[PDB]
């Protein structure tokens, strides 16, 4: 169950350049995220809206 | 955590000390009256 | 701290530190657990602060994993057991057979997995009666429900006290839909510990060491599946 | 409804609590005060275990440097040791009365240093402090 | 009681009917009905704004 | 007296008439002085009147009593109330001083001069003479340092202070050693409010009151004479109102802290409100309450210990979100509370379960469970209980009364900052009589 | 008799009354102490007419379900997948002509 | 001071009849729901979901638990004609308190 | 420092108790109290 | 038209002991003033039954119940009695799951009687009663355990019996006045 199956399409374009891990914990390759720090999804979805 | 408690201090003491010293500062003659 | 640096604080100087919620370090001593006389001995002061909390994952990655994936604290310093007591029998070949009866022996230990599930189980060794040489000595304890027979949930149902339906829907209730939720279930479950002894001082009657533990979670008095807990710390005793 | 034998539990005093707080009785009653001076066996016997607890549990409590220990325990099973006193000493006639009373406020002072060198944690000087205060403790309980 | 449960919808069928023989079609999107409005109402909204404030003047 | 027509002030503001009239205004404060004098002594006497052996203080509805006992007047070990004469020379004392000191109010209100600054320059004074108001403010704060200084003669010299901690139970004992470190004084001074710190609500002995109070009356007296031999510096002069008004909403600023820290300390504190003369602290009922039914049910036979309850915590003991031990149920929010019953059975880590066990005495049985039917709950027309209680017992804890007293007064004096400091800044720019027509200062700004 | 639950109850405790009106079962809240609970009483459902004719049932659980199905009057067949209906009872149109008029 | 201020004093005191007289109108419609007893009592979608994981809650269900005790221990006494004699074990109560 | 509490105030000669409004609304109590926070007490006095 | 004048100045209140005369058949007691005439049957052979205005766990209940018997030594010894008739204190029939996690009981137990009091106290006219105390506690813990005091005796071939509940929060706040109060004046 892929991104490219769930019909997410900004997604890749964040985990492409490097965003791989996201505030809940988890990371887009399976592994335990290891302090996420500002740049998660989480985090560059609230700057551009910032 | 101490990195943000020590923000957060350094933060609150600049806004509590603006109040201060901004009150200091001849606060009673800023009026329109004569 | 060691137990006499412990005695020497006020309970001003320990509230609000973490140092409650240790277990007390055994200095001095030695590793070998000969110097224990072969007998009978009642155990006291009996801790157990765990150094972390695992939690078993089925791996959607195939191949039966099944890894202890590491988890966050949500409940705070309120996780060791703490002023157990029990016998302690040591052999003259060095076997242990530790046998626990009272104290706290049990507290609620809520813990996040990686994805926003927070996994409460109930951490306790009651009942706890291990056996074995003191590299290894291990046995197999009891884990109460979680919640009690009269905990009611959001809806009023509940096991001892409480309705056995959805009262909300006086139509759709006893529903097969929710007749699993509507009956509530506090039956107990038991789960396995390893201990063993690190260090031990003979003058004063006091053993130290570590432990690993495996326990079911809490399972929603019924209504949801556990999971595998691995609890892994320190014990410190005194015998006497 | 399964039974439960708990006939000895009124032994030991189940009641206790029931009996404090019972608005009908007296305050002397409910706190037990008046019980104390009723039978002055009762406050005699609590002296005599106060006795004990100084002379023998506070030595090790010094020694050992347990200093939240040594200071409950002056003021656990010992909590009633001024209500004791004084309900003895009140039996006395007035010219014995007088000196009890005098006694008594010696070794209520001396507790109190003790009390103060165990806040202070200060070994050498709580260890003298507790041998005056065994001392002039036993100076009142002769004169009871 | 199942199995008078299912008596029913063996037999005579349930109620509140359906267009025609069948019209359910649970696979339309109905997110289409959103879509239909918002695509109305707004274009329609602008074309109505400009109008009256042109018609006024 | 005066008028509207010659004044300005109508009879619902007549006081305000007594702004520059410095000899009636004298009289005045002399006159409210007699007032308060004569309420504690009619109080005093009216209370002990009231006042029967067979019920606590508390229970009889008492608040100026249990001041007194707190001064080691007429009470014995444990809290009894041995003697009553103490507090009637005490009342009588109040009462026969409120009618000189009601003599002096009439006569310097109606007879007497009414400016003081033509016939005795040294008591007369203009509210702008910064100097003159400081050396007022220098004079009163001495006699308030040597009050404070009377606290601790009384508890070092004169009898001494009843200690609710004392060892071998609670009595008036004599403070010897007060704590007087800058690091202690400090320590209460600067901590947080919140739980677990309460700021100076959680001095928790004698030696630190009495030691406290040393600080104050060498503080004040030294301030006294620092305020006598000195004028307010440059940037004071620029940063206050120098009016009449404006130095009585400082007075209700300050007074409004203190009414709340008053309400705060009769709510929490145990060491200088004793629990034995003004009853359990809510915090105290609530620990009382699962002590209580601890020690009832081991007898009844279990092991409070492990006793697992309906939410799968502790029913009797759980652990606090930093480890001590402490009572279990929704008394884990008072796990703070320190009181003389429950401190024995605490060593180092919490709780003691082999003190809780096997050496629980029956005082601390009594104390807690008289407190927990003495719990601070109770309704206006004085029923305890809890809301959905029956009139059964007629009683309210008497730190009810002065929490909910001295907190409304404490927030209405507050209205009189906000009040009396709003309008003297007005007076004193000249726009509290409304905007000027002529000269509106809105019109003159840009338009916004 | 199921004392049927009255028009303004949302949630209405189940009881069992005789022919005098005496309680004399019913579904405890507190299933600690119970004076009253059906297993203790041992009551039984037995049903005449309609689908279930003859049919009767001792299980305390089922009798409890049909308990709770007889405080809401007679006791029918509901078909809750058709429409996927949610199981709260809804208004008639002469609730809704009086309401909005 | 609040960004937003009247301009024109008529529709000022407009304003001030306008928001006293709307409320109670709006009030007097709810309660000619209730007289029918077309009441907003539930939402059925949290209802629902709260029946299916014994783990949801929100202050809406805790507040379904507190009228369940209103009804409850109030109808014996509120309402003689019904006749109701409830026993102890069939009212709702947490534990202990 | 509760409200009015009323609870069997009027009561006949024989001791009785006459209930009034103010008891009506005490029921209504009884019923809010018994059910809020379910399982937060373990002992009957709501103290805390 | 009943014609008293109202009792103004009256000065002396008619009953203000708290208790009220009941003359049963064959039995007399005094039940409190502020309880009423409950109307349910929880036991069999129940002819009496008040309960508290205030708490419904506040009741009392004279159970009468033919046996064939003289004296109450006759059922059994106070102890064996007791036994015998556990289904005074309630059953936990509905609750028939197992649990550990019920503090203060016995496993797989929800309720628990605890016996305080035995006693073969006899009357003045020389009537054997066994009387019995005993606080009933459950894991929810309600009102903090039930005080429930029972006094039983035959007579006729009938066994009386009265069995005072109260609640604890009740018991220690003033009830157990109008409770013990009620159990002592059981007379058959
Ligand atoms: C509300 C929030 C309040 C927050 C602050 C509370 C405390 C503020 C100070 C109170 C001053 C009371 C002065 C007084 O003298 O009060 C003391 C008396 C006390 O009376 C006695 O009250 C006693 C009960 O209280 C006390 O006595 C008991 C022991 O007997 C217990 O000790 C108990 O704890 C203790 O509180 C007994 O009931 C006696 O039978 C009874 O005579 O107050 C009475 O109850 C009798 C007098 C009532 C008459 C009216 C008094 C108030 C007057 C005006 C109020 C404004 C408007 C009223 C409008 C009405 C409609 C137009
Ligand atoms: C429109 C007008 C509005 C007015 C509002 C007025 C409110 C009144 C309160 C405070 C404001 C007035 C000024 C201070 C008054 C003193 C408050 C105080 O003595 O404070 C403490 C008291 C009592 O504290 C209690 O103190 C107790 C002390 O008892 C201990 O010690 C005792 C004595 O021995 C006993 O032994 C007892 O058993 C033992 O537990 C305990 O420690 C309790 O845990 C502890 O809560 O009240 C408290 O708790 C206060 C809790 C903190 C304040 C509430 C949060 C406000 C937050 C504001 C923003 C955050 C932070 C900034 C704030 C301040 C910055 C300087
Ligand atoms: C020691 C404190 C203090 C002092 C010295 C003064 C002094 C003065 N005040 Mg001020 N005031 C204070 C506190 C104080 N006030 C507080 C705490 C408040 C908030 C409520 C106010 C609110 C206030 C207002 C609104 C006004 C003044 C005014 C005045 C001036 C004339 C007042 C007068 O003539 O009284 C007249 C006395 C009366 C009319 C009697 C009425 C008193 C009330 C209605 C009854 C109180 C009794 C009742 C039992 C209290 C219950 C309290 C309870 C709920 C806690 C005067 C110089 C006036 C002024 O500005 O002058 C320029 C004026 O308008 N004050
Ligand atoms: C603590 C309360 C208090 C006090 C101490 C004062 C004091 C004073 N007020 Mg005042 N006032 C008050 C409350 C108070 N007021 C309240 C609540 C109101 C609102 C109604 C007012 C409204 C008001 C107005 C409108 C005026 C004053 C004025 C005055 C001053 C002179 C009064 C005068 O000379 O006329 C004479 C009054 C009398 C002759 C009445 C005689 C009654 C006597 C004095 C009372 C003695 C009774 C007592 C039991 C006797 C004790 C004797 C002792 C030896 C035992 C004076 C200093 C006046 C002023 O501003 O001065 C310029 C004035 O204009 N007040
Ligand atoms: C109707 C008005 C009213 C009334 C009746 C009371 C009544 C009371 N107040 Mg309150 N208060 C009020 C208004 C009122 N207040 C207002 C408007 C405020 C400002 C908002 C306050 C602020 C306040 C505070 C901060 C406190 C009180 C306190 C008290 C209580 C004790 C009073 C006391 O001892 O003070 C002081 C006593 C004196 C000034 C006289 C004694 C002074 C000397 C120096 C004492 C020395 C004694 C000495 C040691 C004896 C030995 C002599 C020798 C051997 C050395 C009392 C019941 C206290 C309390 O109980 O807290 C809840 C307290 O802390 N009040
Ligand atoms: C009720 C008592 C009282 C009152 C009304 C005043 C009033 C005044 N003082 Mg004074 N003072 C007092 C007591 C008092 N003082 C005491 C007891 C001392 C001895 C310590 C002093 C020492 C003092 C000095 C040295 C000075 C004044 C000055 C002033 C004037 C400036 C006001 C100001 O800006 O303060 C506002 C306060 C601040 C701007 C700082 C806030 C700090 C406060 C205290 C919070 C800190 C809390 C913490 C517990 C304090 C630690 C102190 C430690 C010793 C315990 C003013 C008229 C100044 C002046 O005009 O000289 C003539 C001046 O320089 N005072
Ligand atoms: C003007 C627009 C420029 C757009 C491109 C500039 C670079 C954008 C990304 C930079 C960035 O993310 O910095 C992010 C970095 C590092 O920032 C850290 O990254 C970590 C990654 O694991 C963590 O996520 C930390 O939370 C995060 O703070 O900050 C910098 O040091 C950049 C400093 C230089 C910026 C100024 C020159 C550009
Ligand atoms: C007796 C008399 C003294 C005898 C012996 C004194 C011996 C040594 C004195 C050493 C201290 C001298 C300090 C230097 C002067 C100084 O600091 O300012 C001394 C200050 C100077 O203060 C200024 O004096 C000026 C000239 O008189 C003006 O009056 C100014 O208005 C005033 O502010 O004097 C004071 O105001 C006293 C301030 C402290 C008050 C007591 C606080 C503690 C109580
Ligand atoms: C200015 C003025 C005012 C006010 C005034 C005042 C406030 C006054 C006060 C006054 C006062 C403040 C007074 C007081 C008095 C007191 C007295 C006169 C006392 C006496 C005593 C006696 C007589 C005795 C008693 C006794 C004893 C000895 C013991 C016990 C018993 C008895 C109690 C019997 C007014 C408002 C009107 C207005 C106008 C102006
Ligand atoms: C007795 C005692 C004690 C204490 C002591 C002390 C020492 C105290 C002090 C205190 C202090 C020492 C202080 C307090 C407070 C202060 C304050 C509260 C301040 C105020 C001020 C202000 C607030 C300001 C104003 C102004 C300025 C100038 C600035 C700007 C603005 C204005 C202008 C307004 C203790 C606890 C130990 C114990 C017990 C008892
Ligand atoms: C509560 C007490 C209120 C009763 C006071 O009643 C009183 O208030 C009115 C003002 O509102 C007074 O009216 C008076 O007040 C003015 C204020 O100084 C005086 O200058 C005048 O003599 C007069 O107009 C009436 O003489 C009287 O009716
Ligand atoms: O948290 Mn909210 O509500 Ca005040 O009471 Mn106690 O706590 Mn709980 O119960 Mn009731
Ligand atoms: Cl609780
Ligand atoms: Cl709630």
């Amino acid at each position: 169950n892929p991104m490219w199956r769930q019909g997410m399409f900004v997604l890749p374009f964040m985990t492409r350049l490097g965003i791989t891990q996201s505030w809940g914990g988890w990371t887009i390759s399976g592994e335990t995220a290891s302090n996420p720090g500002i740049w998660s999804y989480e985090g560059v979805a609230a700057a551009h809206i910032i | 955590m101490l990195t943000l408690k020590i923000f957060v201090y350094t933060v609150v003491t600049f806004f509590v000390s603006l109040f201060i010293f901004g009150f200091l500062s001849n606060d009673p003659g800023r009026n329109p009256g004569q | 701290l060691t137990f006499d640096q412990l005695q020497g604080l006020t309970y001003l100087q320990v509230k609000g530190t973490g140092i409650a919620n240790t277990c007390p370090t055994l200095d001095s001593g030695s590793s070998n657990v000969k110097d224990l006389k072969p007998g009978t001995y009642k155990l006291g002061k009996f801790c157990m602060e765990p150094t972390s909390f695992t939690v078993k994952e089925e791996s959607q990655f195939k191949g039966g994993d099944a890894e202890f994936v590491p988890t966050k604290l949500m409940t705070r310093l309120t996780y060791t057991l703490d002023e157990m007591s029990g016998q302690f029998k040591v052999d003259g070949s060095g076997n242990v057979e530790l046998k626990e009866t009272d104290g706290i022996d049990y507290a609620p230990v809520t813990v996040q997995l990686p994805g926003g599930e927070r996994v409460p189980f109930l951490f306790s060794v009651k009942e706890l009666d291990a056996k074995g040489n003191a590299d290894g000595f291990g046995g197999e304890f009891v884990v109460p429900s979680y919640r009690g027979a009269t905990f009611l949930d959001p809806k009023g149902r509940g096991a001892a006290t409480g309705y056995d339906t959805a009262v909300a829907l006086p139509a759709a209730g006893d529903d097969e839909e929710y007749l699993k939720e509507n009956i509530k279930s506090a039956g107990a479950m038991k789960g396995q510990a390893v201990f063993s002894i690190a260090k031990v001082d003979a003058a004063t009657g006091e053993i130290a060491g570590v432990f690993e533990s495996v326990q079911p979670s809490d399972t929603d008095l019924g209504a949801k599946a556990p999971k595998d807990v691995k609890i892994t710390g320190l014990w410190y005793a005194q015998l006497s | 409804l399964d039974l439960f034998d708990d006939r000895k539990a009124r032994q030991a005093g189940f009641d206790i609590i029931y009996e404090a707080r019972d608005l009908d009785l007296p305050q002397g009653v409910r706190d037990g005060l008046a019980q104390a001076r009723e039978n002055l066996d009762v406050a005699k016997a609590r002296i005599k275990e106060a006795e004990k607890r100084i002379d023998a549990d506070l030595d090790a409590y010094i020694a050992k440097a347990y200093w939240t220990e040594g200071r409950n325990e002056l003021r656990r099973q010992v909590g009633t040791l001024r209500f004791d006193l004084n309900a003895v000493a009140d039996t006395l006639p007035k010219a014995a009365k007088k000196e009890a009373q005098a006694a008594k406020n010696e070794f209520l002072a001396a507790v109190e240093a003790l009390d103060l060198q165990l806040r202070k944690k200060n070994g050498d000087k709580a260890a003298a402090a507790l041998a005056d205060t065994k001392a002039k403790l036993d100076a009142v309980i002769a004169k009871l | 009681x199942x199995x008078x449960x299912x008596x029913x919808x063996x037999x005579x069928x349930x109620x509140x009917x359906x267009x025609x023989x069948x019209x359910x079609x649970m696979e339309v999107n109905i997110l289409g009905v959103i879509a239909t409005a918002l695509f109305i109402i707004i274009p329609t909204s602008f074309l109505l704004i400009l109008y009256v404030k042109t018609a006024s003047q | 007296g005066r008028d509207q027509e010659s004044t300005g002030f109508a009879w619902w503001a007549g006081n305000a008439r007594l702004i520059n009239l410095s000899g009636k205004l004298l009289g005045a404060h002399v006159a409210h002085a007699g007032l308060i004098v004569f309420w504690a002594g009619a109080m005093n006497l009216f209370e002990v009147a009231h006042f029967v052996p067979e019920k606590p203080m508390y229970e009889q509805g008492l608040i100026l009593l249990p001041h007194l006992a707190t001064l080691g007047y007429g009470v014995g070990p444990g809290g009894e109330v041995i003697d009553t004469y103490p507090y009637f020379v005490s009342g009588v004392l109040h009462l026969i001083s409120s009618a000189v000191l009601g003599f002096g109010g009439v006569y310097h209100s109606l007879v007497g001069p009414e400016t003081l600054e033509e016939s005795f320059p040294f008591f007369g004074y203009v509210w702008k003479d910064k100097n003159k108001m400081t050396t007022i403010l220098g004079i009163h704060l001495i006699v308030l340092g040597l009050g404070a200084w009377l606290l601790v003669w009384k508890a070092m010299y004169f009898g001494g202070i009843y200690d609710t901690w004392a060892p071998g139970g609670g009595d008036v004992r004599i403070i010897t050693n007060p704590t007087v470190s800058p690091g202690v004084i400090f320590g209460y001074l600067f901590r947080s409010p919140f739980g677990g710190d309460g700021w100076i609500v959680s001095v928790d002995n004698m030696e630190d009151v009495i030691g406290g109070h040393i600080w104050i009356g060498t503080l004040c007296i030294f301030g006294g004479i620092w305020h006598i031999l000195t004028k307010p510096w440059a940037w004071a002069r620029r940063a206050f109102v120098w009016s009449g008004e404006a130095y009585l909403s400082y007075s209700l600023g300050a007074i409004s802290i203190m009414g709340f820290t008053a309400c705060c300390m009769a709510w929490f504190n145990t060491t200088a409100y004793p629990s034995e003369f003004y009853g359990p602290t809510g915090p105290e009922a609530s620990q009382s309450q699962t002590f209580t039914f601890l020690v009832r049910d081991q007898r009844l036979g279990a092991n409070v210990a492990s006793a697992q309850g309906p939410t799968g915590l502790g029913k009797y003991l759980m652990r606090s979100p930093t480890g001590e031990i402490i009572f279990g149920g929704e008394t884990m929010r008072f796990w703070d509370f320190r009181g003389p019953w429950l401190e024995p059975l605490r060593g180092p880590n919490g709780l003691d379960l082999n003190k809780l066990k096997n050496d629980i005495q029956p005082w601390q049985e009594r104390r807690a469970a008289e407190y927990m039917t003495h719990a601070p709950l109770g309704s206006l027309n004085s029923v305890g209980g809890v809301a959905t209680e029956i009139n059964a017992v007629n009683y309210v804890s008497p730190r009810s009364w002065l929490a909910t007293s001295h907190f409304c007064l404490g927030f209405f004096f507050f209205v009189g900052h906000l009040w009396h400091a709003g309008r003297a800044r007005a007076a004193a720019a000249g726009f509290e009589k409304g905007i000027d027509r002529d000269n509106e200062p809105v019109l003159s700004m840009r338009p916004l | 008799f199921v004392r049927r639950m009255p028009t303004f109850f949302e949630t209405f405790p189940v009881v069992l009354l005789d022919k005098d009106g005496v309680v004399r079962a019913d579904v405890p809240f507190r299933r600690s102490e119970s004076k009253y609970s059906i297993e203790q009483v041992g009551v039984s459902v037995t049903f005449y007419g309609g689908e279930l004719d003859g049919v009767t049932f001792s299980d305390p659980a089922t009798v409890k379900k049909y308990a709770r199905r007889a405080q809401l009057g007679e006791i029918f067949e509901f078909d809750r997948a058709t429409l996927q209906s949610d199981g709260v009872f809804r208004t008639s149109p002469r609730g809704w002509f009086t309401f909005a008029h | 001071i609040f960004g937003v201020a009247f301009s024109n004093k008529r529709w000022l005191h407009f304003f001030m009849l306008f928001v006293p007289v709307t409320g109670l109108w709006m009030s007097a419609i709810g309660v000619v729901g209730l007289a029918l007893n077309l009441r907003a009592y539930d939402f059925v979608s949290q209802e629902i979901r709260a029946a299916e994981d014994p783990e949801f809650e929100t202050f809406y269900t805790k507040n379904i638990l507190l009228n369940e005790g209103i009804r409850a221990w109030m109808a014996a006494q509120d309402q003689p004609h019904e006749k109701l004699v409830f026993p102890e074990e069939v009212l709702p109560r947490g534990n202990a308190l | 420092l509760n409200g009015f509490n009323f609870n069997q105030s009027v009561v006949d000669s024989q001791g009785r108790v006459i209930n009034t409004w103010a008891d009506i609304i005490n029921r209504a109590n009884l019923g809010m109290e018994v059910m809020h926070e379910r399982n937060a007490h373990n002992f009957p006095l709501d103290l805390a | 038209a009943y014609g008293d004048a109202a009792r103004v100045f009256a000065g002396n209140i008619t009953n203000k002991s708290g208790f009220i005369p009941y003359a049963g058949e064959g039995f007399a007691l005094l039940i409190p003033s502020k309880w009423n005439p409950s109307k349910e049957q929880d036991f069999p052979g129940v002819v009496l039954r008040y309960e508290d205005n205030g708490d419904a766990v506040n009741n009392l209940v004279v159970l009468v119940q033919k046996v064939g018997k003289n004296n109450i030594d006759e059922l059994g010894s106070p102890d064996k009695f007791l036994q015998d008739n556990a289904y005074l204190f309630g059953e936990s029939a509905a609750f028939t799951g197992e649990t550990l996690s019920e503090g203060g009981f016995l496993p797989n137990k929800v309720a628990a009687a605890s016996v305080l009091d035995v006693q073969e106290a006899t009357d003045k006219k020389g009537k054997k009663y066994y009387k019995y105390e005993v606080l009933t506690r459950s894991a929810d813990g309600d009102e903090g355990g039930r005080h429930q005091l029972i006094a039983a005796t035959v007579s006729n071939g009938n066994l009386y019996l009265i069995k005072v509940q109260c609640g604890d929060k009740r018991w220690f706040k003033g009830a157990k006045r109008e409770a013990i109060g009620a159990w002592d004046s059981f007379t058959v």
